[PDB]
């Protein structure tokens, strides 16, 4: 219990809101990123009608696979913003 | 769609090709009509009213004169020479041509629409009187022409008869952003339902 | 004599021209190389502008929105004169103001943006939390010593 | 016929005179007019009948009742649903 | 300052003050202005919407009534946190992994 | 050759380049023998003045004005027109522009280069003065601005409308209350921009996924 | 009197290595995935009320 616990300033972090310049900035960055590697994704699923799994990964990519990289980033920012609205709506009702 | 035509018909002005087909002066006339229809007021000066080739060819024919006259008076913001000039346009360009015969009515209408809407950007209130006088129509005549063009979804304004002011009801702010974006994302959902449903079904 | 004049120009006070003018009219006129001279009748004339130049600094911080009409009587001039003199200090960046000719309002402010409001509302909520936690520390202390 | 008009003319006036309503609801005399106004809780003062009283009244009776936490959807609850779909 | 503290709002009208100090609405402007200067109060003053909305009260020595009002404020607060909490413990009860 | 170069660069809106070719043209006429070169020398001296007033420098306009060829060998009504405009530009009083042009119209119009650029200088001189006035105001009457400018309320108002179309303080005019409102607010956002790019690209993806899988049926 | 100060843990480098190693629990709070922070939000609310 001694190691895991981080005082009464542990719960404190979980009701704090942040500058919205950095939040709006976080959103745009991720958004823009998924346009760019999603042109890579377009190339990939235009083709992929040809046999040999390894050959697909050299030619149209499958090493640092575009579908995979997009999906992780999309999920990450989606989870943040579910939090950002939850933590905000909590404070609005809770404190007032 | 004139969109393809505006781009083509000015390259035809820049590179001197008009051969085995109708004359250079006709080439220019066409460029002007399409220039006006597609291009916004910003890109209009740039590309039509400024063109070395249009200026160098001057207007020596009537067809070319009318269309160029309408364009000059839109930018210069004389609207009392725009309306007569429109009538010159239908007479000597649109109707004598074999490709604008059927867009003759469409260009008359749209041009009245361009200019009204151009003015309604600039003004959040106008009166019927001031507006009508500048256009060279009266107030009654103004009502009916606006009364088509507002249900064609281009000018987004109201008319009072009681107070006699034409107010402008054209958003540009978060409301405009929202109307447009939501439609496209509804369009993604529609393909997703559609495309998913057949593969499962089989 | 001197203490009253410097302090009256330094501190944030809402005051009008004749009250100040009256206080300093016999005092500084028997002092030349100050206000007494014939050309320094345009440094007594300067003194009027100076007290109303300070009023605008006062008026802008404290009052966000105030009637143009009420403002006219405060600098003790017409509307025409006032509006010019508001403008001089919006340009030299001393104030930010918006003045309406119709005499609706003069909105003394720098307008916030959507983000500035959101930023300012994060800090209120963050700093709040700190105050709650220290309070509980001090309840425990106070009772134990008691 | 009288009743259908009373439903439309809530949303078409904030106040309207006695003389104008009388005509609408096809009464021939005053006694018929004033009684229908009272059942709808529209006060008649200086011969003016007010739609503001019913319209405000109805609005409060809706807020008094419970339907409206879920129907409106509470904003805090919306996010909870967002989270737990991904985790499921 | 006294009258705005115990109220849970943190603004007052001119009309409130006019009655409160038993002086004209004209006086209100001058006294409320001094209050910003001294630093008794801090905030924004409006004459068009006829408000003064304070953002600060200065610290004072705290008599018995002041403490009662401070108490009743936290009873309101506490009850909210608890209701906001019950709804969120029930919704997504089985998912937290 | 030098004169022709100048006229072009003057319309290229390079007026330090305009001046240099113009000076050089001048030297030719003045130091060559006179047989018709007098007529050509005068035109070029107006043109020197022309370019420098556009740069809105009056240090060098006043250099050009001297008693050795601008108030001695050639002295002309069009030189005096030019300097009257010059000072008027610098003072930023359209009211001083107005007085000059009525009496010197003849001089103005007889030079076509002058005319292109002094036509342009009216719009620019309205503009510098106009944006100055309305900068710390909101809901200023269109009428009050016309009094300081010194043109009829309607003629000022037709100009104001154009400035909106240019989009250099992008606002809106009330004709029937006679008011000017100014917006510097944003009318797109970043959020709006890239939301539209992303959904628009994914639309192509979804068609492309069905295109590969045409072998299912 | 005794005045309370911040009582923080930030740890030494040396210490960090044994601490994580012994650890084999999913921790009281770590603030990693969404699952951890959804727990956390509700924990915070109980926290605010208790003080």
């Amino acid at each position: 219990k001694m190691l895991m616990n981080l005082h009464k300033e542990q719960w404190q972090s979980g009701l704090k809101m942040y500058d919205y310049e950095e939040k709006e900035e976080s959103n745009l960055a991720a958004t823009k990123s998924m346009v760019k590697i999603a042109e890579q994704y377009s190339k990939r699923i235009e083709e992929e009608k040809e046999l040999t799994e390894e050959e697909l990964k050299t030619r149209y990519v499958g090493r640092q696979d575009p579908k995979k990289h997009l999906s992780e980033t999309a999920d990450e920012t989606l989870e943040n913003n579910i939090v950002s609205v939850l933590t905000a709506g909590v404070n609005s009702v809770a404190i007032k | 769609n004139f969109k393809e035509a505006a781009k083509l018909l000015v390259d035809s002005l820049a590179t001197f090709t008009s051969i085995e087909l109708t004359s250079y002066e006709s080439i220019a006339t066409y460029a002007s009509v399409t220039g006006l229809f597609t291009l916004e007021r910003t890109d209009l000066k740039s590309k039509v009213i400024d063109s070395p080739e249009l200026l160098s060819l001057i207007s020596t024919t009537a067809a070319l004169q009318s269309i160029s006259s309408l364009t000059i008076s839109l930018y210069a913001s004389d609207y009392a020479s725009y309306f007569p000039y429109l009538l010159e346009t239908y007479a000597n360009v649109l109707i004598p041509c074999k490709y604008l015969n059927r867009h003759a009515d469409f260009f008359v209408r749209e041009m009245r629409r361009k200019v009204y809407a151009q003015l309604l950007e600039s003004y959040k209130t106008l009166s019927l009187k001031s507006m009508a006088s500048a256009f060279g129509v009266s107030v009654a005549f103004l009502d009916n022409d606006l009364g088509k063009f507002i249900p064609n979804k281009q000018l987004n304004c109201v008319i009072d008869r009681v107070n006699g002011i034409v107010e402008t009801n054209r958003p540009d702010n978060k409301n405009a952003q929202y109307h447009l974006l939501v439609k496209q994302g509804d369009g993604l959902l529609t393909k997703l339902q559609k495309y998913g449903a057949a593969v499962r079904l089989t | 004599s001197q203490e009253s004049l410097v302090k009256l120009f330094t501190t944030n006070e809402l005051m009008r021209w004749p009250i100040v003018q009256k206080t300093y009219e016999p005092v500084l006129n028997e002092d030349d190389l100050a206000f007494g001279g014939e050309a320094n009748k345009h440094h007594w004339e300067d003194l009027q502008k100076r007290v109303i130049e300070h009023n605008l600094r006062v008026i802008s911080e404290y009052y966000s929105r105030i009637t143009l009409l009420r403002l006219n009587e405060l600098l003790d001039l017409t509307e025409s004169q006032t509006e010019t003199y508001i403008s001089d200090l919006v340009n030299q960046g001393i104030i930010y103001a918006k003045v309406n000719r119709p005499a609706k309002i003069v909105n003394f402010e720098k307008p916030k943006n959507s983000s500035q409001l959101l930023n300012e509302w994060s800090h209120n909520v963050d700093e709040l939390l700190e105050h709650i936690e220290t309070i509980g520390h001090l309840i425990t202390k106070e009772e134990i010593m008691h | 016929i009288r009743d259908e008009i009373a439903k439309n003319t809530e949303l078409s006036y904030d106040f309207l005179p006695l003389s104008n309503i009388k005509a609408l609801l096809f009464f021939n005399n005053e006694k018929e007019t004033e009684k229908f106004a009272l059942e709808r809780n529209w006060p008649i003062v200086n011969s003016k009948v007010y739609f503001n009283n019913q319209s405000k009244e109805k609005a409060d009776y809706e807020d008094e009742m419970m339907h409206e936490e879920d129907q409106k959807t509470n904003i805090i609850e919306k996010a909870m649903d967002y989270a737990i779909s991904i985790e499921n | 300052i006294e009258t705005v503290f115990v109220k849970n709002i943190r603004m007052l009208s001119f009309e409130d003050i006019s009655k409160a100090t038993h002086l004209p609405k004209d006086n209100v402007e001058h006294l409320v202005m001094r209050a910003i200067s001294l630093g008794l109060l801090k905030g924004s003053i409006d004459q068009v919407n006829e408000l003064v909305t304070i953002s600060w009260v200065q610290p004072r020595i705290i008599s018995g009534d002041q403490i009662t009002k401070m108490k009743d404020r936290l009873v309101e607060w506490n009850d909210q946190v608890e209701k906001l909490g019950k709804k969120m413990e029930a919704r997504g009860q089985s998912i937290w992994v | 050759l030098d004169l022709m170069s100048g006229i072009l660069h003057c319309e290229d809106k390079d007026y330090k380049t305009a001046f240099s070719y113009f000076f050089e043209s001048f030297e030719s006429y003045h130091n060559l023998t006179t047989h018709n070169s007098y007529e050509k020398a005068c035109q070029v001296l107006k043109y020197m003045l022309l370019s420098k007033i556009m740069l809105n420098l009056i240090d060098d306009v006043k250099n050009i004005l001297n008693a050795k060829y601008t108030k001695e060998t050639y002295q002309s009504r069009g030189i005096d027109a030019m300097k009257a405009v010059a000072e008027a530009y610098n003072n930023r009083s359209l009211l001083d522009f107005n007085t000059a042009l009525k009496q010197y119209e003849k001089e103005l119009m007889g030079d076509e280069l002058t005319r292109s650029h002094f036509n342009a200088l009216y719009d620019t001189l309205l503009e510098s003065n106009l944006c100055k006035i309305i900068e710390p105001f909101e809901c200023v009457e269109i009428s009050h601005i016309s009094k300081i400018i010194g043109l009829d309320t309607q003629q000022v108002e037709g100009k104001l409308s154009q400035m909106i179309l240019d989009k250099i303080f992008y606002g809106v005019l009330d004709q029937g209350n006679g008011w000017l409102y100014v917006y510097e607010t944003p009318n797109q956002d970043a959020t709006y921009d890239s939301a539209l790019e992303l959904v628009g690209q994914l639309n192509k993806v979804v068609d492309q996924l069905f295109e590969k899988a045409s072998v299912l049926y | 009197t005794f005045l309370h100060l911040p009582c923080t843990i930030e740890a030494e480098e040396a210490e960090e290595i044994g601490v994580e190693h012994l650890l084999r629990d999913v921790r009281d709070q770590a603030a990693g995935g969404l699952s951890i922070r959804l727990t956390n939000q509700l924990k915070s609310l109980k926290g605010l009320q208790s003080k």
